[PDB]
């Protein structure tokens, strides 16, 4: 890639992006093909990168690639790329969808209240804070997540989760 | 550059003779103006100030002519003349028509691109001269690239939501010194009134990790935080930032601090002490041992193992006994022959 980058031509390099997903699908080769598409100037081939790969991503939606935090930090990216772009619509719905599409939402709801803050601020605290408790049980402050889950709440799962 | 300003000076003895001599040299085109300065030069501007000095109606007329007279490839040429224009309007309806000058500025350089220093005269118009529109300036200018300033306007005339938005403007602001602002945030938040609050905070601390600068505040910020709140744990939490070289050993002595505030205060002593600032650290932990005879005493000794300061040492828990000073004198005579 870089030799055909040091290679001044922007095509063809193309075909081996493809290529190089087809040998490594791995969501840091995407990643990478996205920052190279950063520096080419027509920012519509971007997002149609973008929509590949959420796209590829969906059709091998079962167990049969990278885990969580690789599609995660996918997510992430297109969600911060559209931020700078103008259609956040867009980027609502994909969040839906990815909620939607995807169980075990630990990374990606995360990432959403980040999103969230920077563009709500209970729903922020909320989720956050509940994740933090899971942080915190995970660690054992133990009284500390209860009374924070009581506060939060939902107040079923904050005596049921109390009790416990 | 510089001939046309003397030929000016020379005219400044009387009136615009030579100053005439610049409007007719830069009058011609724009190469001996805009082009003949590599940076920025003010010789429009020069006109302009001979002319306010003159009359004030042809000044803003000479100034406008100015203003025309499209400066070359450099930064911050026209702005002083609309700086001179501002000011002179105001001396607050001709200074909002400055405003909109800038404004117009503003989108034109933007588009340009697709300035700062005018941006900023912008913010300084727009937020001293009603509010919201001042914001509206604001986030252009936020866009474009100060943000305490924003926080600071917000604080005085709209009493923390537009300072928790101002806020998240430090956040957005990925941009160098954004520890401090972080930091800022975080002050106000707490003295302005709160989960929420102790969410950025751990925020601010896991992103602001390759500081090397005030970890050992963000910690005191964040145990702090928590004490506000409710408590020992978040000891604990300060203890672990100050826990994770020369900012770590400020951080340890926050530790200390911490420790001695502060069984759980032993294993705290364990801890710091274990981790040349450790002997101090030693040293420390030592004198908790002092305060909790024999346990203090093996601490001590350990210290000790681990120069001249530690004798000190020794001899004061000696005081805290005959067959422990003899002890002393051992260990010391030990020491010595090492």
């Amino acid at each position: 890639v870089d030799f055909e980058i040091r290679q001044k031509n922007w095509n063809g390099v193309r075909e081996i992006y493809s290529k190089y997903v087809m040998a490594h699908p791995q969501m840091q080769t995407w990643l990478k093909w996205v920052r190279f598409e950063n520096r080419h100037g027509n920012t519509e081939f971007t997002r149609s990168v973008y929509s590949l790969a959420i796209d590829t991503v969906a059709n091998l939606q079962n167990l049969q690639i990278w885990s969580d935090m690789e599609v995660a930090k996918l997510v992430n990216s297109f969600a911060h790329w559209e931020a700078a772009q103008q259609e956040y619509e867009r980027s609502s719905a994909l969040y839906q969808i990815a909620i939607e599409k995807w169980p075990s939402n630990q990374l990606l709801k995360a990432g959403l209240l980040d999103f969230e803050k920077q563009f709500n601020s209970i729903e922020e605290t909320i989720s956050y804070k509940r994740k933090m408790e899971y942080e915190t049980i995970l660690s054992n402050y133990d009284t500390w997540w209860l009374y924070l889950d009581l506060i939060s709440e939902f107040p079923k799962q904050i005596m049921q989760t109390f009790e416990k | 550059l510089v001939e046309t300003w003397m030929k000016r000076v020379s005219l400044q003895k009387s009136a615009a003779e030579k100053c005439n001599v610049y409007s007719e040299a830069i009058l011609k085109i724009d190469p001996r103006k805009v082009g003949t300065p590599g940076s920025f030069g003010r010789l429009w501007c020069s006109y302009g100030d001979l002319y306010w000095r003159s009359n004030a109606i042809s000044t803003a007329r000479e100034l406008w002519t100015q203003s025309l007279k499209v400066p070359y490839p450099y930064i911050e040429d026209l702005e002083e003349i609309y700086l001179n224009w501002a000011d002179r309007e105001l001396d607050v309806e001709r200074a909002f028509s400055i405003l909109e000058d800038a404004l117009h500025v503003p989108t034109n350089p933007e588009i340009l691109l697709e300035s700062l220093r005018i941006w900023s005269k912008y913010i300084d118009y727009l937020e001293a001269y009603i509010f919201n529109k001042t914001k509206m300036a604001y986030n252009t200018v936020i866009d474009l690239r100060p943000a305490m300033a924003e926080n600071f306007a917000l604080f005085l005339q709209n009493h923390v939501m537009e300072s928790f938005q101002v806020y998240e403007k430090t956040i957005p602001l990925f941009p160098p010194e954004i520890q401090y602002e972080l930091w800022i945030e975080y002050l106000e938040v707490a003295t302005s009134h709160p989960e929420h609050i102790r969410f950025l905070f751990e925020k601010a601390l896991k992103n602001l990790c390759s500081n090397g600068i005030d970890c050992k505040t963000i910690f005191i910020a964040y145990s702090v935080f928590e004490e506000r709140i409710s408590i020992s744990k978040s000891i604990e939490i300060l203890r672990r930032g100050a826990v994770i070289l020369e900012s770590r050993l400020q951080l340890w002595r926050m530790c200390i601090s911490k420790a001695e505030s502060t069984s759980v205060t032993r294993e705290l002593y364990q801890e710091c002490i274990q981790i040349s600032k450790a002997v101090e650290f030693v040293i420390k932990f030592s004198d908790f041992e002092s305060s909790i005879t024999i346990r203090a005493r093996e601490i001590l000794a350990y210290g000790a193992k681990l120069n001249t300061e530690l004798w000190d040492s020794f001899e004061i828990f000696e005081l805290k006994x005959x067959x422990x000073x003899x002890x002393x004198x051992x260990x010391x005579x030990x020491x010595x022959x090492x």
